């Protein structure tokens, strides 16, 4: 959609080449072998691998000289946003389906509360493993009809 | 009440002791002392882990860090 | 109820009534008040101490067959760095395997005791000992020793966790000794015979 | 002893020990892969 | 009954009458009955599947080797040419094996339902155990008693975890099977996942 890959922008390498200056700037303060000035050279290394790997991974930029990121589902983009987005769902998935079944665990007590305070760790470590295959899990309840009371 | 107080006490007596301590290990005293007009004085660094450490100022007396 | 204490003319604590071998009432921070925590603690002092005799015994017979001019063996700490056929990692990897059988096995026997005294593939063999941490059997107790009167194993596993807790202040104070000194445990033994009263700091 | 545990479990306790060791561990990537925008797998 | 950790209470809804039952559910993913019984099935399709995908990417390998016969690896058996293009044969299998898939589905549904010949009325497969249809399915008539069907089972875990290390060795060694297993030979301490 008129935009450039990071690898031919100018305005990206002039962003990379004024960063670097304005960094070395405060390099000529200090003694060479003193330990600011090797703070400092560890500082432009980190840029330069920085800039480097943005433009290995074929990202995008505008006329601004700054990456923009491709939502729409393009297979070239999936590292993007797609790749990340299963990831958190999985995660996030997975403490709430921990989160669920250690209430329903403790439900059936006399005094349920009283765990929701003072948590029973034994009970607990035995759930979390469960959680590795929540999404088995939850497939199997919605179709038996237990997910929804 | 009376208890109360003494805890109070050792709280503040440990703040005391941080920065008295802060000021001999990560501090450009000594250079201050050497120049105090042209000096900033600092007693704080900070760790370079997300990019931080560009609070590390140039205070002078080839020291880096935030001016107290 | 009267048998000499850690601390004499003091109150023992109520949970220690020296029925266990090597009781002598010493417990000021209360550390094994519940019975599953006394029992845990129990097992984990044997197997400390059965491994201190172990390792031990290993460190100063080394060293004192080297300084004597028997052997040529190099110090104990830096046995690590010595060249071997393999990789480290592989054999820390097949020490891993095989430890974890073993202690899996162990482990099993203390939550469920009697659940693994018979062999998984020779139904005839079997384990005799009848108390958790003491395996008896063939395997482990050739001499018949394990078996007797009560008053001769209470004895016997007495003088063995005095042993092992010797053990264990030995093993440690070997370690500080050379990050301190820098020299092997015999050479400050004998630096030290040479001038008690000068030869420290 | 017991109270230990039961005071060692508590709400706030075991919440704090839970996020120090998050920080720590996101920490631990932040410094293994910095300055991270696509996956590059 | 087998234990598969000593000292562990099995779990209750495993009463041992499954064949290759050792009450090993540590997530306890089978605590419903229902979902029980279609574990059972998948787990006996995918054992079968399995066993026959990892004879038939192991056999050529070896016999390639030796010096029987010249064919390529497993993963790259897809460049070679055929006498059809890959999208027609895919089309003759997606046809295909739909009709089997859908009887062994309704099969799984209601057991005895599909056991007519839906063209010619005079034939059928005799009453059985759903999972183990019999009949035209075992010509020779051997026994299906427990003991062969806990070998079944355990051939097929077998061969399962066969299958997924093959996929891991060629994933991260790039070698073929049974290369891997002559380069371990050579030297068994100095060639081992360690090193790679
Ligand atoms: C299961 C299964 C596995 C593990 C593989 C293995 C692979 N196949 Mg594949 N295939 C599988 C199903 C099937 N393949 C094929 C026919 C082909 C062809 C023609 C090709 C593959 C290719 C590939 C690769 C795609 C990445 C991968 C190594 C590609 C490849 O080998 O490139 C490296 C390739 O060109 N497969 C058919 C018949 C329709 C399958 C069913
Ligand atoms: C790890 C080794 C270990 C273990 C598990 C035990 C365990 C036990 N001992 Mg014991 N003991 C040991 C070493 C050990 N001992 C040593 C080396 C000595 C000689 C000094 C003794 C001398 C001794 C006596 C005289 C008696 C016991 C008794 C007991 C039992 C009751 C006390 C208890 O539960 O406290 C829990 C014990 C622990 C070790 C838990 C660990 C708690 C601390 C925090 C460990 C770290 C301490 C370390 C010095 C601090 C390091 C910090 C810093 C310096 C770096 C229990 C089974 C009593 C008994 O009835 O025996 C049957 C008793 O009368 N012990
Ligand atoms: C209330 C008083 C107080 C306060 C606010 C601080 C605050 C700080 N101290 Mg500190 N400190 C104090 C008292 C205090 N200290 C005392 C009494 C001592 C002993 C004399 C120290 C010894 C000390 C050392 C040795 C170091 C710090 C460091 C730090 C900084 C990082 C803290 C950190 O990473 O914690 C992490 C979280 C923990 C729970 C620990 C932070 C600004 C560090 C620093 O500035 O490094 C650049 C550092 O290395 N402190
Ligand atoms: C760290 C690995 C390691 C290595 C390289 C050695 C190496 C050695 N040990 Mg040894 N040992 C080890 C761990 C190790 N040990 C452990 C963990 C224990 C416990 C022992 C207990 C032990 C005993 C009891 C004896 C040795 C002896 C020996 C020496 C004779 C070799 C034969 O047998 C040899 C130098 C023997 C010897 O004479 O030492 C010179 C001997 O009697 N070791
Ligand atoms: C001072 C050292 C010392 C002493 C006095 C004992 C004494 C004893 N051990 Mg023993 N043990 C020791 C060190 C020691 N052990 C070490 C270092 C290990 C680890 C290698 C073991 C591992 C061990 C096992 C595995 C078993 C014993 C058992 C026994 C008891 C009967 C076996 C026996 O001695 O006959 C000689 C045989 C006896 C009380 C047995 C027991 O109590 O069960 C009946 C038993 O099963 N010990
Ligand atoms: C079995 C216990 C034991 C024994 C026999 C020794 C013996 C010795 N140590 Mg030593 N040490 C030990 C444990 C032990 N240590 C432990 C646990 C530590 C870590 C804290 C140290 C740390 C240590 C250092 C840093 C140094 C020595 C040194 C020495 C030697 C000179 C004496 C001295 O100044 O020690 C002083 C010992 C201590 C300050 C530790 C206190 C003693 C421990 C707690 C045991 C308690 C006594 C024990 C119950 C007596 C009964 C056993 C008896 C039969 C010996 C001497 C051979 C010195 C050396 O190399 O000689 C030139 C030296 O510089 N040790
Ligand atoms: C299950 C299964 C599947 C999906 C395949 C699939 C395949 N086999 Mg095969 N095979 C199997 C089991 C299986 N085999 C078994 C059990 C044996 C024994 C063999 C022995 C075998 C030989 C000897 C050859 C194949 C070949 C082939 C490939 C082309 C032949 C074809 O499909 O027509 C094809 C990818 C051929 C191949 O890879 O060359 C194209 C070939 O030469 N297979
Ligand atoms: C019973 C099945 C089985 C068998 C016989 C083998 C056999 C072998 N594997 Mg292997 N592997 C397997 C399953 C199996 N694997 C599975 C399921 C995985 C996925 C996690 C792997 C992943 C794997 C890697 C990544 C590598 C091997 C390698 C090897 C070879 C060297 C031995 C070694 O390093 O062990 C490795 C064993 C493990 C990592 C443990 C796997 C779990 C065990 C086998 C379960 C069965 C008991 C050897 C021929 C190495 C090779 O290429 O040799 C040159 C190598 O680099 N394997
Ligand atoms: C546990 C220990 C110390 C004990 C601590 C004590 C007293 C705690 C006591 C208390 O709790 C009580 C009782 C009651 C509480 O109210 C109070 C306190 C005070 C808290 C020491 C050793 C603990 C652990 C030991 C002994 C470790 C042994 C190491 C081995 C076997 C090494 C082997 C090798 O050396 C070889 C043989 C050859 C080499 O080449 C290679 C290697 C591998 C180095
Ligand atoms: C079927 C199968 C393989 C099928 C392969 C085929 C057809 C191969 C075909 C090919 O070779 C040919 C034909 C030609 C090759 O050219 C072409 C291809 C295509 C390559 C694998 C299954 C592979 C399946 C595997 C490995 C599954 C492992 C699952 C496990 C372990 C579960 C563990 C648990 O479930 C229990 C155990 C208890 C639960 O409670 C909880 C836990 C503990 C979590």
């Amino acid at each position: 959609s008129g935009l450039t890959p990071c690898k031919d922008s100018k305005q990206f390498a002039k962003r990379e080449k004024q960063q670097i200056k304005k960094l070395e700037s405060s390099l000529k303060l200090y003694a060479p072998e003193s330990a600011p000035a090797l703070a400092l050279n560890a500082q432009i290394e980190k840029t330069k691998r920085r800039f480097d790997n943005y433009g290995k991974y074929g990202l995008l930029c505008g006329s601004d000289g700054l990456p923009h990121l491709i939502v729409n589902g393009d297979q070239r983009h999936w590292g993007e946003f797609i790749t990340p987005g299963i990831l958190f769902l999985y995660i996030a998935g997975w403490i709430g389906w921990v989160g669920r079944s250690y209430l329903i665990a403790i439900s059936g007590e006399k005094k349920p509360a009283m765990k929701e305070i003072i948590i029973d760790v034994p009970l607990a470590s035995r759930i979390i493993f469960r959680g590795f295959i929540w999404p088995v899990a939850a497939y199997r309840e919605f179709l038996n009809g237990d997910l929804i009371a | 009440v009376f208890s109360a107080h003494f805890g109070q006490l050792s709280i503040i007596f440990l703040w005391l002791s941080g920065m008295y301590f802060h000021g001999a290990r990560f501090s450009n005293y000594e250079a201050w002392l050497s120049d105090p007009t042209h000096i900033g004085p600092s007693a704080q660094v900070v760790w370079p882990i997300v990019g931080q450490e560009i609070l590390n100022g140039d205070v002078g007396g080839g020291f880096r860090g935030i001016q107290i | 109820p009267d048998r000499p204490i850690w601390f004499p003319g003091s109150t023992p604590p109520e949970w220690l009534d020296g029925s266990l071998p090597g009781d002598f009432g010493f417990d000021p921070l209360g550390l094994s008040s519940d019975p599953d925590s006394l029992k845990w603690n129990v097992q984990a002092e044997i197997v400390h101490c059965r491994w201190a005799m172990l390792g031990a015994a290993g460190i100063f017979i080394p060293e004192f067959l080297t300084k004597i001019g028997i052997l040529n063996t190099p110090s104990w700490y830096t046995a690590g760095e010595q060249e071997y056929f393999t990789d480290k990692t592989t054999l820390f990897v097949v020490e891993l395997i095989l430890i974890g059988w073993a202690e899996g096995r162990r482990w099993a026997d203390i939550i469920k005791p009697g659940s693994v005294n018979t062999d998984p593939v020779f139904p005839n063999n079997k384990l005799t000992g009848t108390d958790v941490g003491y395996p008896g059997g063939l395997w482990f107790d050739p001499l018949g020793w394990g078996s007797g009167s009560p008053a001769k194993l209470k004895e016997l596993r007495t003088k063995e966790i005095k042993n092992g807790r010797l053990a264990m202040l030995a093993v440690m104070g070997a370690w500080f000794q050379h990050i301190y000194t820098g020299t092997g445990p015999i050479d400050n033994l004998f630096a030290h015979l040479a001038d008690p009263g000068h030869a420290t700091i | 002893m017991r109270d230990l545990k039961t005071y060692l479990s508590v709400a706030p306790v075991l919440s704090t020990l839970w996020f120090g060791s998050l920080a720590g561990l996101l920490i631990e990537i932040n410094r293994l892969f910095p300055d991270a925008l696509t996956f590059p797998f | 009954k087998g234990e598969w950790l000593p000292g562990l209470a099995s779990p209750d809804y495993l009463t041992g009458s499954l064949a290759g039952d050792n009450g090993f559910d540590p997530l306890g993913l089978a605590e419903d009955p229902e979902n029980l019984k279609w574990f059972v099935q998948a787990e006996l399709v995918n054992g079968r599947w399995a066993m026959l995908g990892v004879a038939g990417m192991l056999l050529p390998e070896v016999f390639t080797k030796i010096g029987i016969i010249n064919v390529p690896e497993w993963y790259d058996a897809g460049k070679e040419q055929y006498f059809a293009s890959s999208s027609t044969l895919f089309v003759i299998e997606f046809i295909l094996f739909h009709y089997v898939e859908i009887r062994r589905w309704q099969d799984i549904k209601n057991p005895g339902s599909v056991n007519q010949d839906p063209i010619f009325k005079q034939y059928s497969l005799p009453k059985g155990e759903v999972g183990y249809p019999g009949g035209i399915f075992n010509p020779l008539n051997f026994a299906p008693t427990q003991e062969a069907k806990e070998k079944e089972l355990a051939n097929g875990r077998l061969a399962m975890l066969a299958f997924l290390g093959f996929v891991v060795q060629h994933n991260v060694t790039g070698k073929g099977p049974f290369e891997n297993l002559l380069q371990h030979l050579s030297d068994p301490w100095h060639n081992t996942i360690v090193q790679t």
